[PDB]
């Protein structure tokens, strides 16, 4: 054998979040279970999450981690026995630039919803007497695009809260930057304090290589032999859903070619509208793997 | 042209080609390229505006990070200094705010500009032989993600293990 | 969708205070509730606030923040429950240059009002036996100008006090610099220790985008059908006050055009002086929005 | 001239134009510009005073910070060394104390000079072919806020999604 | 109004001590109340103060200040009540050259 | 000469002029200046001693600190190397120990030299066309307090608020 095979470096599973966005939501909204649209498999941020706008490019988020190790030693051993972890705290900080309502609300730990601008558009934001305990639901979405198929890498922290705030230098060459260090707590409803996630067609390509689910070995199209009507009836059109043994719907990725377009014509979207009453063979064209099916047409 | 091996696919995008396509889509009539065409040099008294993009030695490539950093020099050539400064302003306003922006080149491949910062600011260069053209040049540090970080170590090993091995 | 819309970076809400000023006032004065003129919507610093002059440009003000976190754990949990914040202290420091009476009074924590210069204009400023507890009312005014419409971003700290003072190096190439670190206390009258504020025509433009108040959707002019006299009587002139549904008086921002200036002439200031006895339609000209009104003239 | 897209608005001010307007207002009779005019070169023995402003590569633009930093070189040309030094002193006393100062250019747009430091001090350059002219040159680091930090990503996405996509 | 008027920067009140001198005197002499001559308004250092000579130019005196802050909290408040200062010590150091 | 605005007053001293006056008072017969006079170049075999002061780019001006730092180059020209070294020694002994020293120039203004350090030490330059003159050159870093740090923002605002605004 050769040594480079032992490492087995993919080099394409290194996803970089190129446009990181932070979306904070009030504690009254429903936390996002996932950022995948059930009907289309696209990025669908739930309503109620409002972005904190642009932050500093060179600094970015510093998603920190802390571990509380308590290596219990009972009677004396050369190495600790049953080393346990007490607390795992996840914190992240970013230097916001926008002077939006939500940004200043987070910084001042208050609710400025009742702040009514004066008749000349002037607002004053008094600091609270005692720093309030205000929780937020945060999402950190990043997109890495392969060709034209993006990978939406995101985090789901549902009970963040402001922990500390960095000193602000007010010069002439730099704008005001707010740099809170949000701390992620464990929500008792969803049961987790943070959840990394991946979505997008790029992740559809990379999921089998990553090691999640069964390997991509076979592809099948659910209708074994559908029949469509030549006339504009209810059964005029049908849908093709090519699905591998991985359980992932590969319909957008796979393009179907019809051997006899005169009878039945199938586009890249698996449209089974048809042309004339007849039986045509539809071959789901993919790369290393291929699938075959037959579609009949009868008015 | 060049007969590359059948098992090799492109790994880096052409930054000059990407920005040439971008600024021919943005400015259709005005011609942009990596070179001074022979027919463009034919007229000087009434010179057509043009934009030149040159890749320069700068920035460190990060193969493991799927990044390709380079220094891009933009040369705006017009018949008036005001026009050159306006076009340079347009180019700066296009390039500077880019952050993870996708763009589909003429090849059909959609690139992704990670970032674009300015190294050397714009400046009006002194005229040379072409006396009626006012040129404004500025260098940008452009980072673009690679097409694929896939390595071809298998083929490299196969080569010398079949020939020499 | 496209990913850049998710961030929703306005990029124009980043206000940079380009000329930061500090205005200390004695504790006997009335603290400033806001820096907006009620009758004009312009910058109006209340009397009694005297500037400390120019300070170092490269250093600026370092508006510091400190948090006292007490994560109370009752019976043992993987994450703290009810993490509270005890004290939030806001401090700011600046390297003053002016050798003014107020600056030296702040540095020496004494009142030099009774210090009478000698017949040859000479003064000596003895330090107090015990450092006095002198409170000041401070304002940190900064102006960022969009075109010709400024944004007055300011802080209102009503009970500041000197906390520390940096060592002074007396060389030949640098002037004497006083660098006190003022600490903002919570005044019991106004009820707050610090209050960020925004004002100006630029803020009139950016307030709807910042998220304060209802969005700008409609514009109306309060007089439905005013009547003015041709003669130089009491009702010769009138005023137009265009005001959006946001509750903000947009009269200075909105320019009014009259279809028939012969009957009634209305300038950009909404002057309803009139020319001849008649009815003229006045259209409040704005950008994405527009408003309409009718003005009648009768001697 | 240059036909920029209808949806594009200027984002940067012209520092050279701003200072040219400022010093034509401050010094009405004495001509200031970004170039050596052909009619000004006509008279040399009795040369009229003039001031030249040249934008040079220096400082880093901060698009997110709404800051445009550049190095501005001022060349004061008079017929006497004392006059040149007096005019350079006037220019230094004007630019140096600026901090957030506003100025309405001839275009009707009110700029805002964030700061103006000095990089290279004034110096009397050795005479060239124009032997009777004494020139004093200095470079200033000028930072001025941008007209608008608004980005046009939406237009570029429309362009490449309508042409290719 | 115009914004530069609010700051009101004099720019001529920034006094820089260009020739700093230190004059130590024995404890037996009378301390100087002021350095202004009553009859002329000129610098009149009283007798008994002898200069320590030249010191390092680039270092110079570093007039330090230290504060002892004791913010007394009695029954618990979000901000301290009656924040007092105990001691204020003034120190200064200089690298003397003369072997006087 | 130059017709500066009536409201403007000089803010920076002329370092070259100040030292020319200082060394014309110190050495009356020997001529010192900022230039090579035409009549001084007339005699070369028996050349009269001279001292030249040239302001050079160096040091950062501090408008807020009322400090004007510059690099001054002193060129001592005599007919002998020993004479040049003696004169350069005299100049160094006059300049180096300065610390807050005052000097009343020919204009009647009493300047104040904050400090005067040496950047590049003295060196006997190789002869040029003038073969019988031995020149010893050194560069000093001279910091001098400004005449006044008063700014003219009020007049600048009045200008554009009366013309344009």
């Amino acid at each position: 054998t050769d040594f480079y095979t032992i490492k087995d470096a993919q080099a394409d599973l290194a996803i970089a979040p190129l446009n990181l966005t932070v979306l904070l939501a009030p504690y009254s909204t429903t936390p996002a279970t996932t950022l995948e649209s059930p009907t289309d498999g696209s990025l669908a941020i739930p309503p109620g999450y409002k972005s904190v706008g642009h932050f500093e490019k060179q600094a970015g988020l510093t998603l920190g981690n802390e571990f509380d190790s308590k290596d219990i030693e009972a009677y004396g051993e050369p190495e600790p026995i049953r080393t346990i972890i007490n607390k795992r705290t996840t914190t992240f900080d970013f230097a916001m630039y926008q002077n939006q309502r939500n940004v200043l609300e987070l910084i001042w730990t208050q609710d400025f919803s009742n702040i009514q601008p004066s008749e000349f558009g002037g607002i004053v934001l008094e600091a609270p007497k005692v720093p309030k305990n205000i929780y937020y639901r945060a999402i950190l979405v990043g997109m890495d695009d392969r060709n034209d198929r993006p990978i939406w890498l995101y985090w789901l922290m549902p009970k963040v809260k402001l922990d500390k705030l960095d000193n602000q230098t007010l010069n002439d060459d730099n704008v005001i930057e707010y740099k809170p260090t949000l701390k992620a707590f464990r929500d008792d409803v969803v049961g987790y304090s943070v959840a990394q996630g991946f979505a997008g067609p790029g992740w559809r390509d990379l999921v089998a290589t990553a090691g999640f689910g069964e390997a991509l070995t076979a592809l099948t199209i659910t209708p074994g032999s559908p029949t469509v009507t030549v006339a504009t009836g209810a059964s005029h059109t049908a849908q093709l859903l090519v699905e591998g043994d991985n359980g992932i719907n590969y319909t957008p990725d796979v393009v179907f070619t019809s051997s006899a377009p005169d009878k039945a014509s199938v586009s890249a979207a698996g449209l089974v509208t048809g042309v004339a009453a007849g039986s045509a063979t539809i071959t789901a064209t993919k790369g290393a793997l291929t699938a075959t099916a037959t579609v009949t047409v009868t008015a | 042209a060049v007969v590359l091996p059948d098992w090799y696919e492109e790994a880096f995008v052409n930054v000059e080609n990407l920005f040439i396509d971008m600024f021919t889509d943005l400015l259709p009539d005005y011609e942009s390229g990596c070179w001074a065409p022979d027919d463009w040099l034919a007229d000087e008294i009434e010179v057509k505006p043009t934009i030149w993009f040159f890749r320069l030695p700068g920035g460190r490539v990060d193969w493991d990070g799927r990044k390709d950093e380079c220094q891009l020099q933009v040369m705006v050539v017009t018949g008036s200094r005001d026009d050159s400064w306006r076009l340079m302003d347009f180019v700066r306003a296009m390039l500077l705010p880019m952050q993870g922006d996708k763009y589909k080149m003429a090849d059909g491949y959609t690139a992704q500009i990670r970032c674009a910062g300015e190294v050397a600011g714009p400046q009006l260069l002194t005229p040379g032989q072409r006396i009626d053209t006012r040129v404004v040049t500025a260098t940008f540090k452009v980072s673009v993600s690679m097409k694929s970080a896939k390595n071809y170590k298998q083929k490299l090993y196969e080569l010398w293990q079949a020939l020499r091995g």
